[PDB]
Protein backbone atom coordinates (compact mmCIF):
# COMPACT_ATOMS: atom_id res chain seq x y z
CA UNK A 1 0.00 0.00 0.00
CA UNK A 2 1.68 3.19 -1.20
CA UNK A 3 1.95 6.36 0.82
CA UNK A 4 0.23 9.60 -0.12
CA UNK A 5 0.94 12.54 -0.43
CA UNK A 6 4.61 12.67 -1.47
CA UNK A 7 6.56 15.92 -1.24
CA UNK A 8 9.36 16.86 -3.62
CA UNK A 9 12.86 17.82 -2.49
CA UNK B 1 29.43 10.07 -10.06
CA UNK B 2 29.74 6.83 -8.17
CA UNK B 3 30.41 3.85 -10.40
CA UNK B 4 30.19 0.41 -8.82
CA UNK B 5 30.82 -2.67 -10.85
CA UNK B 6 28.40 -5.53 -11.23
CA UNK B 7 28.84 -8.87 -9.60
CA UNK B 8 27.86 -11.62 -12.03
CA UNK B 9 26.41 -15.00 -11.06
CA UNK B 10 25.61 -17.65 -13.69
CA UNK B 11 23.50 -20.57 -12.52
CA UNK B 12 20.58 -22.90 -13.08
CA UNK B 13 17.35 -22.72 -11.08
CA UNK B 14 17.55 -26.38 -10.19
CA UNK B 15 20.52 -28.74 -10.27
CA UNK B 16 21.45 -29.42 -13.92
CA UNK B 17 20.38 -32.77 -15.37
CA UNK B 18 21.09 -33.33 -19.03
CA UNK B 19 17.72 -33.80 -20.71
CA UNK B 20 15.63 -32.08 -18.04
CA UNK B 21 14.36 -28.53 -18.62
CA UNK B 22 15.40 -25.73 -16.26
CA UNK B 23 15.99 -21.98 -16.14
CA UNK B 24 19.39 -20.47 -16.88
CA UNK B 25 19.96 -17.47 -14.63
CA UNK B 26 22.35 -14.54 -14.64
CA UNK B 27 22.30 -12.51 -11.44
CA UNK B 28 23.85 -9.02 -11.65
CA UNK B 29 24.26 -7.06 -8.42
CA UNK B 30 25.94 -4.20 -6.63
CA UNK B 31 26.31 -1.87 -9.64
CA UNK B 32 25.65 1.81 -10.26
CA UNK B 33 24.43 3.43 -12.30
CA UNK B 34 21.53 1.19 -13.43
CA UNK B 35 22.28 1.27 -17.20
CA UNK B 36 23.51 -2.28 -17.91
CA UNK B 37 23.60 -4.69 -20.88
CA UNK B 38 22.88 -8.31 -19.94
CA UNK B 39 22.64 -11.32 -22.25
CA UNK B 40 22.68 -15.13 -21.96
CA UNK B 41 24.49 -17.13 -24.62
CA UNK B 42 24.32 -20.68 -25.91
CA UNK B 43 27.54 -21.79 -27.65
CA UNK B 44 28.47 -18.11 -28.03
CA UNK B 45 25.06 -17.26 -29.51
CA UNK B 46 22.73 -14.78 -27.82
CA UNK B 47 19.62 -16.31 -26.24
CA UNK B 48 16.74 -14.23 -27.62
CA UNK B 49 13.84 -15.22 -25.35
CA UNK B 50 15.37 -13.75 -22.17
CA UNK B 51 13.44 -11.98 -19.42
CA UNK B 52 14.51 -9.95 -16.45
CA UNK B 53 13.27 -8.98 -13.01
CA UNK B 54 12.07 -5.46 -12.24
CA UNK B 55 14.84 -3.08 -11.24
CA UNK B 56 15.38 -2.83 -7.48
CA UNK B 57 18.32 -1.87 -5.18
CA UNK B 58 20.04 -2.84 -1.91
CA UNK B 59 20.67 -1.01 1.38
CA UNK B 60 23.75 0.70 -0.07
CA UNK B 61 21.78 1.89 -3.15
CA UNK B 62 23.39 -0.45 -5.69
CA UNK B 63 21.18 -2.25 -8.19
CA UNK B 64 20.49 -5.94 -8.74
CA UNK B 65 18.57 -7.68 -11.53
CA UNK B 66 17.76 -11.26 -12.56
CA UNK B 67 18.08 -12.35 -16.18
CA UNK B 68 16.58 -15.77 -16.93
CA UNK B 69 15.56 -18.12 -19.74
CA UNK B 70 14.06 -21.62 -20.03
CA UNK B 71 16.66 -24.21 -20.97
CA UNK B 72 17.41 -27.89 -21.29
CA UNK B 73 20.98 -28.55 -20.17
CA UNK B 74 22.94 -30.95 -22.30
CA UNK B 75 26.30 -32.64 -21.92
CA UNK B 76 27.71 -30.72 -24.87
CA UNK B 77 26.20 -27.21 -24.84
CA UNK B 78 28.02 -24.26 -23.34
CA UNK B 79 26.15 -21.36 -21.72
CA UNK B 80 27.51 -18.02 -20.55
CA UNK B 81 26.47 -14.58 -19.40
CA UNK B 82 27.70 -11.47 -21.18
CA UNK B 83 27.56 -8.23 -19.23
CA UNK B 84 28.30 -4.66 -20.14
CA UNK B 85 28.36 -1.61 -17.83
CA UNK B 86 30.23 1.75 -17.68
CA UNK B 87 32.66 0.30 -15.13
CA UNK B 88 33.85 -2.35 -17.64
CA UNK B 89 36.32 -1.64 -20.46
CA UNK B 90 34.75 -4.47 -22.45
CA UNK B 91 31.93 -6.99 -22.06
CA UNK B 92 32.78 -9.40 -19.24
CA UNK B 93 31.88 -13.01 -20.11
CA UNK B 94 31.14 -15.59 -17.42
CA UNK B 95 30.64 -19.26 -18.34
CA UNK B 96 28.07 -21.52 -16.72
CA UNK B 97 29.53 -24.24 -14.50
CA UNK B 98 26.86 -26.71 -13.30
CA UNK B 99 28.62 -26.81 -9.97
CA UNK B 100 29.11 -23.01 -9.71
CA UNK C 1 9.65 -14.25 12.41
CA UNK C 2 10.16 -10.57 11.63
CA UNK C 3 8.45 -9.06 8.61
CA UNK C 4 8.94 -6.13 6.32
CA UNK C 5 7.15 -4.15 3.63
CA UNK C 6 9.40 -1.95 1.44
CA UNK C 7 9.04 0.33 -1.58
CA UNK C 8 11.93 0.89 -4.01
CA UNK C 9 11.79 3.85 -6.39
CA UNK C 10 14.28 4.66 -9.15
CA UNK C 11 14.14 7.74 -11.33
CA UNK C 12 16.68 8.20 -14.15
CA UNK C 13 16.76 11.23 -16.50
CA UNK C 14 17.32 10.84 -20.23
CA UNK C 15 18.58 14.10 -21.69
CA UNK C 16 16.91 14.52 -25.07
CA UNK C 17 15.39 11.03 -25.08
CA UNK C 18 12.09 11.92 -23.41
CA UNK C 19 10.61 11.86 -19.91
CA UNK C 20 12.67 10.44 -17.07
CA UNK C 21 12.40 6.73 -16.38
CA UNK C 22 10.47 5.74 -13.24
CA UNK C 23 10.56 2.20 -11.84
CA UNK C 24 8.81 1.26 -8.63
CA UNK C 25 8.86 -2.19 -7.03
CA UNK C 26 7.33 -3.29 -3.72
CA UNK C 27 8.36 -6.17 -1.48
CA UNK C 28 7.09 -8.08 1.51
CA UNK C 29 10.16 -9.66 2.97
CA UNK C 30 11.96 -11.45 0.11
CA UNK C 31 8.88 -11.48 -2.16
CA UNK C 32 8.10 -8.84 -4.76
CA UNK C 33 4.35 -8.21 -5.04
CA UNK C 34 3.85 -5.24 -7.43
CA UNK C 35 5.60 -3.01 -9.95
CA UNK C 36 5.23 0.23 -11.93
CA UNK C 37 7.43 1.04 -14.94
CA UNK C 38 7.13 4.42 -16.69
CA UNK C 39 7.79 2.72 -20.06
CA UNK C 40 5.24 -0.07 -19.59
CA UNK C 41 2.16 -0.17 -21.81
CA UNK C 42 -0.54 -0.51 -19.15
CA UNK C 43 0.52 2.58 -17.21
CA UNK C 44 -0.79 1.03 -14.01
CA UNK C 45 0.49 -0.74 -10.92
CA UNK C 46 0.83 -4.43 -11.89
CA UNK C 47 0.78 -7.49 -9.61
CA UNK C 48 4.02 -9.54 -9.39
CA UNK C 49 2.74 -12.02 -6.80
CA UNK C 50 -0.24 -14.37 -7.12
CA UNK C 51 -1.60 -13.32 -3.71
CA UNK C 52 -2.07 -9.63 -4.61
CA UNK C 53 -3.94 -10.48 -7.82
CA UNK C 54 -6.97 -11.01 -5.53
CA UNK C 55 -7.05 -7.26 -4.71
CA UNK C 56 -10.12 -5.52 -6.04
CA UNK C 57 -10.23 -2.83 -8.70
CA UNK C 58 -10.25 0.04 -6.18
CA UNK C 59 -6.87 -1.03 -4.69
CA UNK C 60 -5.23 -1.16 -8.13
CA UNK C 61 -6.90 2.12 -8.93
CA UNK C 62 -5.61 3.82 -5.80
CA UNK C 63 -2.10 2.32 -6.03
CA UNK C 64 -1.88 3.36 -9.68
CA UNK C 65 -2.92 6.88 -8.63
CA UNK C 66 -0.31 7.09 -5.88
CA UNK C 67 2.41 5.41 -7.97
CA UNK C 68 2.32 7.98 -10.79
CA UNK C 69 1.94 10.73 -8.14
CA UNK C 70 5.36 9.54 -6.88
CA UNK C 71 6.61 9.33 -10.47
CA UNK C 72 5.75 13.00 -11.07
CA UNK C 73 7.35 14.02 -7.79
CA UNK C 74 10.48 12.22 -9.01
CA UNK C 75 10.31 13.97 -12.45
CA UNK C 76 10.36 17.32 -10.65
CA UNK C 77 13.05 16.04 -8.24
CA UNK C 78 15.48 15.42 -11.07
CA UNK C 79 15.15 19.10 -11.98
CA UNK C 80 15.51 20.61 -8.49
CA UNK C 81 18.68 18.61 -7.59
CA UNK C 82 20.06 19.68 -10.98
CA UNK C 83 19.51 23.29 -9.99
CA UNK C 84 20.74 22.63 -6.44
CA UNK C 85 23.97 21.06 -7.65
CA UNK C 86 24.24 23.44 -10.55
CA UNK C 87 24.44 20.52 -12.98
CA UNK C 88 24.41 20.64 -16.75
CA UNK C 89 21.06 19.67 -18.33
CA UNK C 90 22.94 17.43 -20.71
CA UNK C 91 23.72 14.55 -18.35
CA UNK C 92 21.63 11.77 -16.92
CA UNK C 93 21.22 11.68 -13.17
CA UNK C 94 19.72 9.07 -10.85
CA UNK C 95 17.38 9.58 -7.88
CA UNK C 96 16.57 6.63 -5.56
CA UNK C 97 14.06 6.45 -2.72
CA UNK C 98 13.23 3.69 -0.27
CA UNK C 99 10.64 3.56 2.48
CA UNK C 100 8.92 0.90 4.53
CA UNK C 101 8.38 -0.55 7.98
CA UNK C 102 9.61 -3.52 9.97
CA UNK C 103 7.53 -5.59 12.40
CA UNK C 104 8.76 -8.08 15.00
CA UNK C 105 7.67 -11.65 15.72
CA UNK C 106 4.59 -10.21 17.46
CA UNK C 107 3.58 -8.38 14.21
CA UNK C 108 4.13 -5.15 16.04
CA UNK C 109 5.81 -1.99 14.73
CA UNK C 110 9.62 -2.27 15.08
CA UNK C 111 11.07 0.44 12.83
CA UNK C 112 10.14 2.78 9.96
CA UNK C 113 12.38 4.29 7.27
CA UNK C 114 12.44 6.79 4.46
CA UNK C 115 15.68 7.15 2.51
CA UNK C 116 16.64 9.17 -0.54
CA UNK C 117 19.77 9.25 -2.69
CA UNK C 118 21.11 11.30 -5.59
CA UNK C 119 23.51 9.69 -8.06
CA UNK C 120 24.17 6.76 -5.70
CA UNK C 121 24.95 8.80 -2.56
CA UNK C 122 22.92 9.41 0.57
CA UNK C 123 20.94 12.61 0.15
CA UNK C 124 18.39 12.74 2.94
CA UNK C 125 17.05 10.21 5.39
CA UNK C 126 14.57 9.86 8.22
CA UNK C 127 16.08 8.90 11.56
CA UNK C 128 14.90 5.90 13.56
CA UNK C 129 12.96 8.32 15.85
CA UNK C 130 10.78 9.38 12.90
CA UNK C 131 11.08 13.00 14.08
CA UNK C 132 14.37 14.18 12.60
CA UNK C 133 16.32 14.14 9.35
CA UNK C 134 19.89 13.36 8.30
CA UNK C 135 20.89 15.90 5.64
CA UNK C 136 24.13 15.01 3.83
CA UNK C 137 25.15 18.21 2.15
CA UNK C 138 23.73 21.72 1.98
CA UNK C 139 21.42 20.81 -0.93
CA UNK C 140 19.99 18.07 1.29
CA UNK C 141 19.75 20.71 3.98
CA UNK C 142 17.53 22.91 1.88
CA UNK C 143 15.36 19.82 1.33
CA UNK C 144 15.45 19.22 5.09
CA UNK C 145 14.08 22.70 5.86
CA UNK C 146 11.40 22.30 3.23
CA UNK C 147 10.33 18.93 4.66
CA UNK C 148 10.46 20.38 8.18
CA UNK C 149 8.14 23.29 7.29
CA UNK C 150 5.74 21.01 5.35
CA UNK C 151 5.76 18.74 8.44
CA UNK C 152 6.70 15.64 6.44
CA UNK C 153 8.22 13.55 9.27
CA UNK C 154 4.97 13.76 11.19
CA UNK C 155 3.10 12.59 8.10
CA UNK C 156 5.60 9.83 7.40
CA UNK C 157 5.47 8.67 11.05
CA UNK C 158 1.74 7.99 10.85
CA UNK C 159 2.36 6.06 7.63
CA UNK C 160 5.24 3.82 8.71
CA UNK C 161 3.93 3.28 12.28
CA UNK C 162 0.33 2.74 11.09
CA UNK C 163 -1.01 2.15 7.57
CA UNK C 164 2.28 0.46 6.65
CA UNK C 165 2.26 -2.11 9.46
CA UNK C 166 -1.52 -2.39 9.02
CA UNK C 167 -1.33 -3.37 5.34
CA UNK C 168 1.81 -5.45 5.92
CA UNK C 169 -0.19 -7.67 8.27
CA UNK C 170 -3.04 -7.90 5.76
CA UNK C 171 -0.58 -9.03 3.08
CA UNK C 172 0.87 -11.55 5.50
CA UNK C 173 -2.49 -13.23 6.12
CA UNK C 174 -3.64 -12.75 2.56
CA UNK C 175 -0.54 -14.50 1.19
CA UNK C 176 -0.08 -16.82 4.18
CA UNK C 177 1.01 -19.78 2.02
CA UNK C 178 4.11 -18.13 0.54
CA UNK C 179 4.79 -15.20 2.85
CA UNK C 180 4.41 -17.09 6.12
CA UNK C 181 6.22 -20.17 4.85
CA UNK C 182 9.82 -20.76 5.90
CA UNK C 183 11.61 -23.14 3.57
CA UNK C 184 14.65 -24.71 5.13
CA UNK C 185 17.72 -25.14 2.97
CA UNK C 186 18.30 -28.20 0.87
CA UNK C 187 21.98 -28.65 1.61
CA UNK C 188 24.62 -30.82 -0.10
CA UNK C 189 28.41 -30.93 -0.67
CA UNK C 190 30.64 -31.37 -3.74
CA UNK C 191 34.30 -32.39 -4.09
CA UNK C 192 36.32 -31.30 -7.16
CA UNK C 193 40.01 -32.32 -7.47
CA UNK C 194 41.92 -29.19 -8.53
CA UNK C 195 45.45 -30.60 -8.68
CA UNK C 196 46.98 -33.80 -7.31
CA UNK C 197 47.62 -32.18 -3.91
CA UNK C 198 44.52 -29.93 -3.42
CA UNK C 199 40.76 -30.05 -3.84
CA UNK C 200 37.66 -27.88 -3.78
CA UNK C 201 34.92 -28.55 -1.28
CA UNK C 202 31.57 -26.93 -2.02
CA UNK C 203 28.75 -26.41 0.41
CA UNK C 204 25.32 -25.95 -1.13
CA UNK C 205 22.23 -24.30 0.27
CA UNK C 206 19.37 -24.49 -2.28
CA UNK C 207 15.67 -23.57 -2.51
CA UNK C 208 15.28 -21.69 0.76
CA UNK C 209 12.96 -18.84 1.80
CA UNK C 210 13.47 -16.41 3.25
CA UNK C 211 16.83 -15.22 1.85
CA UNK C 212 18.62 -14.80 5.17
CA UNK C 213 21.25 -17.49 5.78
CA UNK C 214 24.57 -18.24 7.35
CA UNK C 215 26.74 -20.49 5.25
CA UNK C 216 30.04 -21.02 7.05
CA UNK C 217 33.13 -23.18 6.63
CA UNK C 218 35.24 -24.32 9.55
CA UNK C 219 38.45 -26.28 9.94
CA UNK C 220 39.03 -28.16 13.19
CA UNK C 221 35.99 -26.26 14.46
CA UNK C 222 37.66 -22.92 13.69
CA UNK C 223 36.03 -20.75 11.07
CA UNK C 224 37.87 -20.20 7.78
CA UNK C 225 36.35 -16.83 6.94
CA UNK C 226 39.59 -15.62 5.36
CA UNK C 227 40.01 -18.52 2.86
CA UNK C 228 36.52 -19.35 1.75
CA UNK C 229 34.80 -18.27 -1.40
CA UNK C 230 31.23 -17.20 -0.63
CA UNK C 231 28.74 -16.14 -3.31
CA UNK C 232 26.04 -13.59 -2.61
CA UNK C 233 22.58 -15.05 -1.97
CA UNK C 234 21.01 -15.22 -5.42
CA UNK C 235 17.43 -15.74 -6.57
CA UNK C 236 16.41 -19.04 -8.17
CA UNK C 237 13.43 -17.42 -9.92
CA UNK C 238 10.88 -19.78 -8.33
CA UNK C 239 10.41 -17.73 -5.17
CA UNK C 240 13.41 -19.32 -3.47
CA UNK C 241 17.05 -18.50 -2.94
CA UNK C 242 20.34 -20.32 -3.39
CA UNK C 243 23.84 -19.92 -2.03
CA UNK C 244 27.22 -21.54 -1.73
CA UNK C 245 30.45 -21.52 0.21
CA UNK C 246 33.65 -22.94 -1.24
CA UNK C 247 36.96 -23.87 0.39
CA UNK C 248 40.18 -25.11 -1.20
CA UNK C 249 41.46 -28.00 0.82
CA UNK C 250 44.72 -30.07 0.94
CA UNK C 251 43.76 -33.58 -0.26
CA UNK C 252 43.57 -36.13 2.53
CA UNK C 253 42.21 -33.38 4.76
CA UNK C 254 38.57 -33.15 3.72
CA UNK C 255 37.43 -34.66 7.03
CA UNK C 256 38.47 -31.71 9.22
CA UNK C 257 36.38 -29.18 7.33
CA UNK C 258 32.70 -28.83 8.21
CA UNK C 259 30.10 -26.63 6.58
CA UNK C 260 27.60 -24.85 8.85
CA UNK C 261 24.13 -23.79 7.77
CA UNK C 262 21.96 -21.44 9.79
CA UNK C 263 18.44 -20.73 8.61
CA UNK C 264 14.99 -20.00 10.06
CA UNK C 265 13.66 -23.06 8.21
CA UNK C 266 15.84 -25.38 10.29
CA UNK C 267 15.02 -26.22 13.91
CA UNK C 268 18.75 -26.78 14.35
CA UNK C 269 21.81 -25.55 12.50
CA UNK C 270 23.28 -28.07 10.11
CA UNK C 271 26.82 -29.36 10.29
CA UNK C 272 27.84 -31.37 7.21
CA UNK C 273 31.26 -32.86 6.54
CA UNK C 274 32.77 -34.64 3.53
CA UNK C 275 32.89 -38.43 4.17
Amino acid sequence: FLKEPVHGV
Amino acid sequence: MIQRTPKIQVYSRHPAENGKSNFLNCYVSGFHPSDIEVDLLKNGERIEKVEHSDLSFSKDWSFYLLYYTEFTPTEKDEYACRVNHVTLSQPKIVKWDRDM
Amino acid sequence: GSHSMRYFFTSVSRPGRGEPRFIAVGYVDDTQFVRFDSDAASQRMEPRAPWIEQEGPEYWDGETRKVKAHSQTHRVDLGTLRGYYNQSEAGSHTVQRMYGCDVGSDWRFLRGYHQYAYDGKDYIALKEDLRSWTAADMAAQTTKHKWEAAHVAEQLRAYLEGTCVEWLRRYLENGKETLQRTDAPKTHMTHHAVSDHEATLRCWALSFYPAEITLTWQRDGEDQTQDTELVETRPAGDGTFQKWAAVVVPSGQEQRYTCHVQHEGLPKPLTLRWE
